[PDB]
């Protein structure tokens, strides 16, 4: 009897969703296609063995991101 | 991709187990006493552990007014009651209105009161053919005045002399000071509303303790892993029902466990805790392509398993039919 | 992700309230009342949940709304200290950037 | 009457903090040092 | 039919405090492993309490009754026996008695006619073992309720070195309804009360709607001459509080906080934790 | 502009609902029913209208 409310909460929560992908895609994919280090490194000296991506790892984090991860009912709601 | 008419599992069976039963609950020597007391001094009576079946009396018609506030009568045996608060009087008819709560008048507010939240069923009716009295039932006395007007379901048999005023009252009789009960007129010539009244009133309580007075029970039997209706002990709810490790004390049951639901819950007629479940649901959503240039289309169902459901490829998302993995 | 929690827990412990009706359970009252008169209780908690829910959408629009800046100011910031240099003070870090 | 960095600000210039026995005590916000050119 | 006794020693009430007793479960229903907010009657933290003794030294005055009462008691051999509880206790008002008999724990609901100084009459004047128990109770003419408990035994004697015997009990008359919760727990120490904290199921809830506004406690008691160890019992008033409980996943209350003592704990029940950042 | 033009329709289709009174048209209920029973019903539509 109360008409036409739920379309109205349902079109706003979808939208509220598809503004976050949207802004989760425009930040990082910035470029075109995807790079990739060559296996030997001499950078004149410097070290960045600690950004770049370790293959010893089941995914493709690296170390400082490994440290990020761990620093920060589930299905009752 | 389009979200729409979001997908549920329906019910297939209902389980109506009860404890067991005992005996009939004595309410008919209530309903056809000898002697009834005074307002002042009526009778209270508690019924406990027993099995009582009002739908006899709702299809009797040997009652006159017959008024339940706080439930339907009609579904009055598909709810286990705690315990029975009977409550008997004999009134004047004019001044039967007095029985509902909210209501203002003398006995409504001297000697008898009822609480505003008050769930029970209230029963009348005349009995001027053996309750009155040829020479006058002067037997029923009530409080024409009192001090203070008493809290519901509180009795007050004091013998004191009035006092409306500030002055002292001496002996058996003083300044502005009357006897503190009064007789009822009851005689066979008294018209309609001055014949005595039968009025008993019935209380109970919901949910606050493992009750013990119910009607029929049908219990059947404690089937698992299906999604069927289950009606323990009134608490009414679908799911299914599974063997949980929670413990319980031996007096606990009813369990919230998270904000407000009836969590793993024990078993009537054996003691096991048993466990509760909502069924399967999902929001359905369909993908399709331009329906000019085709029409066929696929339907994924969200955060779901999918091997139950009356070339599919279940994902992380959902599960997903009408299209083929590459 | 302490404010999103937080506003769905505040959410969900509301279907335990009077709302002045009877109870708080569509069931109980559902199967302790007539439904001539189980409308007059059922609409005060409809109208009730109805307020509560649109509250809740109207904190998560706004909360959405302030965050897309946030998002947008990445975005410039990507696209500006990492992809060249920038000359602005006190944009690119404190003091004079490099990358 | 010295001067630190805030900790726990109340308002009006004034705020407070736990500290050296110990006990807490609320004192006049401080600007951060200061030094002539 | 008693002998008023009056061999007492006479001193002014002694006076402890009672750290963290008088917490219990609230309701029938259970939960696990969360945090809930409720009011209700209970004894406050750091209250004082009124002490008594037995052992010359048999304390037994007369304690007004009101919100429900808070009993403890420290001893070997309970020799504590009964409680009676009244309005006016001369068989004019319907009267609680309760009295741990060997077999259980007796209850009568009857306007009962107590004397002066009524109590569990044991003919032990002679110290040979004989536990003799031929006593007689007054008139019990007007009678309303009979119960009748469980047959649960607990020790009769002994003079073990730390206080082996303590019991906790609650009794909260309202709406109609005596609620009894109790719990025993040995003790290794001599005279102070325990520090820490303990939990207190409920016992029994007994229908009765009867006034009282006064009670006395009985024990097993020729009317002057007893060889008894020494005992000590504490009593103590509710008060209507509010009180924040701590779940855990077993179904035990671990610990508990009040919400109007200090305003640490203001903030901890506004807060509805128990940890606090600075600020 | 499609998505402001989603606002007003939705606002338009709001005059044809009950809101728990027993029509939708002020004039039908006003000459249908005498005031004193008439304002507890027009009280619904004006708070479901606001
Ligand atoms: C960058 O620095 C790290 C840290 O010292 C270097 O990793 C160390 O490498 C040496 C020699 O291979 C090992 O003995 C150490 O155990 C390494 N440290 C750790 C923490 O694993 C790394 O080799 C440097 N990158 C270069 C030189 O290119
Ligand atoms: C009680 O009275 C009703 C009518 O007054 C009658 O139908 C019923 O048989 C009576 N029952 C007994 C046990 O007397
Ligand atoms: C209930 O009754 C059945 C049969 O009458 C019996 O087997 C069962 O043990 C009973 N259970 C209880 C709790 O009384
Ligand atoms: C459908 O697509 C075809 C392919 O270009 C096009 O010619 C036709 O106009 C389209 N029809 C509609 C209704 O869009
Ligand atoms: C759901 O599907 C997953 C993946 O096939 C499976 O591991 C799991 O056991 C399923 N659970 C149920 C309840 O069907
Ligand atoms: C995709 O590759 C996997 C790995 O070899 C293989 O098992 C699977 O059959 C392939 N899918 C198709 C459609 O060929
Ligand atoms: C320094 O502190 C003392 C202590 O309160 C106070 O009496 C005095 O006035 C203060 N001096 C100044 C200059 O503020
Ligand atoms: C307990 O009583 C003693 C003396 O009777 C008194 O000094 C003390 O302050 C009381 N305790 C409290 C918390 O008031
Ligand atoms: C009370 O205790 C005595 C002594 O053991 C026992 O004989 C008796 O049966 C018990 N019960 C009653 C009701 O006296
Ligand atoms: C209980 O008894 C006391 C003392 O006789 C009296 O003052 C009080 O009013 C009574 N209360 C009730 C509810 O009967
Ligand atoms: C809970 O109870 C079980 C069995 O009684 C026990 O093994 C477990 O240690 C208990 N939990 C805690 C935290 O002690």
């Amino acid at each position: 009897q109360y008409g036409s409310f739920c379309t109205q909460l349902n079109r706003a929560l979808t939208g509220i969703a598809v503004e976050q992908d949207k802004n989760t895609q425009e930040v990082f994919a910035q470029v075109k296609q995807i790079y990739k280090t060559p296996p030997i490194k001499d950078f004149g000296g410097f070290n960045f063995s600690q950004i770049l991506p370790d293959p010893s790892k089941p995914s493709k984090r690296s170390f400082i991101e490994d440290l990020l991860f761990n620093k920060v009912l589930i299905c009752a709601q | 991709i389009y979200q729409t008419s979001n997908f549920r599992v329906q019910p297939t069976e209902s389980i109506v187990r009860f404890p067991n039963i005992t005996n009939l609950c004595p309410f008919g020597e209530v309903f056809n006493a000898t002697r009834f007391a005074s307002v002042y001094a009526w009778n209270r009576k508690r019924i406990s552990n027993c099995v009582a079946d009002y739908s006899v009396l709702y299809n009797s018609a040997s009652f006159s007014t017959f008024k339940c506030y706080g439930v339907s009568p009609t579904k009055l045996n598909d709810l286990c009651f705690t315990n029975v608060y009977a409550d008997s009087f004999v009134i004047r008819g004019d001044e039967v209105r007095q029985i509902a709560p909210g209501q203002t008048g003398k006995i409504a507010d001297y000697n008898y009161k009822l609480p505003d939240d008050f769930t029970g069923c209230v029963i009348a009716w005349n009995s001027n053919n053996l309750d009155s009295k040829v020479g006058g039932n002067y037997n029923y006395r009530y409080r024409l005045f009192r001090k203070s007007n008493l809290k519901p379901f509180e009795r007050d048999i004091s013998t004191e002399i009035y006092q409306a005023g500030s002055k002292p009252c001496n002996g058996v009789e003083g300044f502005n000071c009357y006897f503190p009960l009064q007789s009822y007129g009851f005689q066979p010539t008294n018209g309609v509303g001055y014949q005595p009244y039968r009025v008993v009133v019935l209380s109970f309580e919901l949910l606050h303790a493992p009750a013990t007075v119910c009607g029929p029970k049908k219990s059947t039997n404690l089937v698992k892993n299906k999604c069927v209706n289950f009606n323990f002990n009134g608490l009414t709810g679908t799911g299914v029902l599974t063997e949980s490790n929670k413990k319980f004390l031996p007096f606990q049951q009813f369990g919230r466990d998270i904000a407000d639901t009836t969590d793993a819950v024990r078993d009537p007629q054996t003691l096991e805790i048993l466990d509760i479940t909502p069924c399967s649901f999902g929001g359905v959503s369909v993908i399709t392509p331009g329906t000019n240039t085709s029409n066929q289309v696929a339907v994924l169902y969200q955060g779901v398993n999918c091997t139950e459901v009356p070339n599919v490829f279940q994902t992380r998302a959902g599960c997903l039919i009408g299209a083929e993995h590459v | 992700v302490n404010q999103n929690a937080q506003a769905l827990n505040t959410l969900v412990k509301q279907l335990s309230s009077n709302f002045g009706a009877i109870s708080s359970v569509l069931n109980d009252i559902l199967s302790r009342l007539d439904p001539p008169e189980a409308e007059v209780q059922i609409d005060r908690l409809i109208t009730g949940r109805l307020q509560s829910l649109q509250t809740y959408v109207t904190q998560q629009l706004i909360r959405a709304a302030e965050i897309r800046a946030s998002a947008n100011l990445a975005a410039t910031k990507m696209s500006e200290c990492v992809l060249g240099q920038s000359k602005r003070v006190d944009f690119c870090g404190k003091g004079y950037h490099l990358m | 009457n010295n001067s630190y960095e805030c900790d726990i600000p109340i308002g009006a210039g004034i705020c407070a903090s736990y500290q050296t026995s110990q006990s807490i005590i609320a004192y006049t916000m401080s600007l951060g040092a200061e030094n002539s050119v | 039919q008693c002998v008023n006794l009056r061999t007492r020693t006479q001193l002014p009430p002694a006076y402890t405090n009672s750290f963290t007793r008088g917490v219990y479960y609230p309701d029938k229903v259970f939960r696990s492993s969360v945090l809930h907010s409720t009011q209700d009657l209970f004894l406050p933290f750091f209250s004082n309490v009124t002490w008594f003794h037995a052992i010359k030294r048999f304390d037994n005055p007369v304690l007004p009754f009101n919100d429900g009462v808070y009993f403890a008691s420290t001893e070997k051999s309970n020799i504590i026996r009964g409680w009676i509880f009244g309005t006016t206790l001369d068989s004019k008002t319907q009267s609680l008695l309760i009295v741990n008999n060997a077999t259980n724990v007796v209850i009568k609901v009857c306007e009962f006619q107590f004397c002066n100084d009524p109590f569990l009459g044991v003919y032990y004047h002679k110290n040979n073992k004989s536990w003799m128990e031929s006593g007689v109770y007054s008139s019990a003419n007007n009678c309303t309720f009979e119960y009748v408990s469980q047959p649960f035994l607990m020790d009769l004697e002994g003079k073990q070195g730390n206080f082996k015997n303590l019991r906790e009990f609650v009794f909260k008359n309202i709406d109609g309804y005596f609620k009894i919760y109790s719990k025993h727990t040995p003790i290794n120490l001599v005279r102070d009360l325990p520090q820490g904290f303990s939990a207190l199921e409920p016992l029994v809830d007994l229908p009765i709607g009867i006034n009282i506004t006064r009670f006395q406690t009985l024990l097993a008691l020729s009317s002057s001459g007893w060889t008894a160890g020494a005992a000590a019992y504490y009593v103590g008033y509710l008060q209507p509080r509010t009180f924040l409980l701590k779940y855990n996943e077993n179904g035990t209350i671990t610990d508990a906080v009040d919400c109007a003592l200090d305003p640490l704990s203001e903030t901890k029940c506004t807060l509805k934790s128990f940890t606090v950042e600075k600020g």
